[PDB]
């Protein structure tokens, strides 16, 4: 059913499984018109497919053009991100397909359930958790990518780098929603924190810098400290 | 007028024909209802005093045969039979007129229940949905299960309703994925009115008798199939403006009729907000959406 905090090391079984995140998908800036009106200008998204066990991450960057002439589209976003979701799972070999596709929103499951009714085996949950998947846009090779974009695309990472040569999934993800976390919560700050030694840098095929272990802990540490001093900025603590 | 005579009465039992209930006592001298409506199905159904579990009765057609009611002491229940022998029958009948045994059918001359309940009713089409084919009549009883209940056990004892379901291929179209599940006129018309029912009166008998069942044996997979044939229309954004016409009506005189008291557990909330309120067909009810108002603000 749901996935929550009882359930959580199944994230990391040998179970293919992917999360799917739709909050980047239609994105828009809102801006005044000439006459004093308000309107949307959309600009390019990307659905967060993410495989929580091996890191892949399946980034399709959604174009403005998809949006043209469409109506409703908060609620087509989701349409589309399941037509998505379900297209991926159809250019996977079988044996590559997941058996889970766990949704980020509840608002999801109808779309991916229908879109998906020729995998009667694959299952489509909710999850309890808060993750800060959102975030991805502000990792910047992400961002830069889907921006760039001029028509739509589908590119493939790894969110996490070299990090499994070292540490479990389970770490790996650990740090990853909590860099997120720091993202979401602070941009500018987890940024500074992330890039503030020049001496650590960002590989040509990485999203992240190249830290050891136990600069891995120190930035663990700031990226905590970060989130609970917004916490107190926040609350007044 | 038609008669369905009793042999006896054996154990107190709560006699329910069509709209109407009335009380025997243990082996009170009765011999049955008389002044039957000929042209309209009938159901005949009991409660026993002793045992309020299981309502259970049989669906009729005086038309198609000459049937009484018997009790079997070794089942335990009232069992509808035919009497094939015409003569035996008239026979019996007129003696236990005579001996004004039978309690009549009062039905009221401006009285349009029962035909409204059961307009699109049709004895072979029930005979389908229950299979017992040995029968010209039809038992059901409160727990008997649907074809779909099963499927999510005993598959001659089942209600073999049409099978509804807005999250499967059946009801959606490739390609079309979010239209048809918005919007289910596809299913609606094509599949099930043109493909399944052949045409919007087979649909309705249907829903009629979901309903009855429904409400009669307070069958719960007969009140899931009313509320899904209801859902499938009124989610669909095309729907021929005649059938609009007759569901309304139709769904009016099942509200009209439907208990106050047995209203909680007949009348699914969410259903009936949408229906009314946010689907495609809102404004199209209005009959129904004044009774319901009225009736029963609560669930709204
Ligand atoms: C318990 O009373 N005898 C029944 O069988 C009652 O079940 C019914 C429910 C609702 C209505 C309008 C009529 C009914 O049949 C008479
Ligand atoms: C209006 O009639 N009064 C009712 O509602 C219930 O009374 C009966 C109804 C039907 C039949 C066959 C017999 C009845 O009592 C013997």
């Amino acid at each position: 059913g749901a996935m929550n905090s009882s359930n959580y090391a199944e994230l990391f079984n040998n179970d293919i499984k992917l999360f799917v995140d739709d909050t980047n998908v239609y994105r828009v800036t809102v801006h005044k018109t000439f006459e004093g009106n308000v309107a949307t200008k959309a600009i390019n998204g990307c659905i967060f497919t993410l495989n929580p066990k091996t890191g892949h991450l399946f980034l399709k960057i959604i174009h403005t053009s998809v949006w043209a002439g469409q109506k409703r589209l908060s609620q087509l976003a989701k349409w589309k991100t399941a037509e998505e979701v379900s297209a991926l799972v159809r250019s996977l070999p079988k044996e590559e397909q997941p058996k889970q596709i766990i949704v980020t929103r509840k608002a999801m499951l109808d779309p991916l359930e229908v879109h998906m009714l020729d995998f009667p085996n694959i299952a489509i949950r909710p999850t309890e958790l808060r993750l800060p998947f959102s975030a991805a846009m502000s990792i910047d090779k992400l961002s830069d990518v889907v921006m760039k974009a001029t028509e739509p695309q589908m590119v493939l990472f790894n969110i996490y780098d070299d990090w499994l040569d070292r540490i479990s999934s389970y770490t790996a993800f650990s740090r990853l929603t909590l860099l997120l976390r720091a993202l979401k919560t602070n941009e500018e700050s987890a940024k500074m924190i992330l890039l503030s030694d020049p001496t650590i840098t960002i590989k040509s095929y990485h999203l992240w810098p190249s830290f050891t272990d136990e600069q891995w802990i120190t930035i663990e540490s700031q990226m905590r400290d970060l989130i609970l001093t917004e916490y107190g900025r926040k609350y007044n603590v | 007028m038609n008669t369905v005579p009793f042999t006896s009465a054996p154990i107190e039992v709560t006699i329910g024909i069509d709209q109407y209930s009335f009380n025997v006592k243990e082996n009170q001298p009765f011999h049955g209802i008389k002044d039957i409506p000929i042209g309209h199905v009938h159901v005949i159904h009991f409660q026993h005093a002793d045992n309020s579990s299981m309502r259970y009765g049989y669906w009729f057609d005086c038309r198609m045969g000459n049937f009484y009611i018997q009790y079997d002491p070794k089942d335990g229940l009232y069992k509808m039979m035919e009497e094939r022998d015409g003569a035996k029958f008239e026979n019996i009948v007129h003696n236990f007129k005579e001996r004004q045994m039978m309690v009549s059918y009062p039905k009221i001359d401006e009285d349009d229940t029962w035909y409204n309940l059961t307009e699109f009713v049709q004895m072979d089409k029930i005979r389908k949905i229950v299979r017992k084919d040995e029968n010209q009549f039809s038992y059901v009883d409160s727990s008997m299960t649907t074809v779909q209940e099963n499927e999510l056990s005993d598959p001659a004892h089942s209600l073999n309703y049409t099978v509804i379901n807005f999250k499967s291929r059946e009801a959606i179209r490739p390609g079309h994925e979010m239209e048809d599940f918005l919007d289910k006129s596809y299913y609606l018309n094509t599949v099930m009115l043109q493909g399944i029912f052949k045409n919007s009166s087979n649909y309705f008998g249907e829903l009629q008798f979901a309903f009855l069942n429904a409400m009669f044996f307070g069958n719960y997979g007969s009140s899931l199939q009313w509320h899904a044939m209801i859902e499938l229309i009124c989610s669909s954004a095309t729907v021929p403006k005649h059938m609009l016409d007759k569901l309304d009506e139709i769904l009016y005189y099942q509200i009209k009729t439907l208990p106050e008291q047995y209203s909680d557990i007949l009348l699914n909330e969410r259903v009936w907000n949408i229906c009314l309120y946010s689907s495609f067909q809102k404004n199209s009810l209005h009959n129904t959406e004044k009774i319901m108002e009225n009736k029963y603000p609560e669930l709204l």
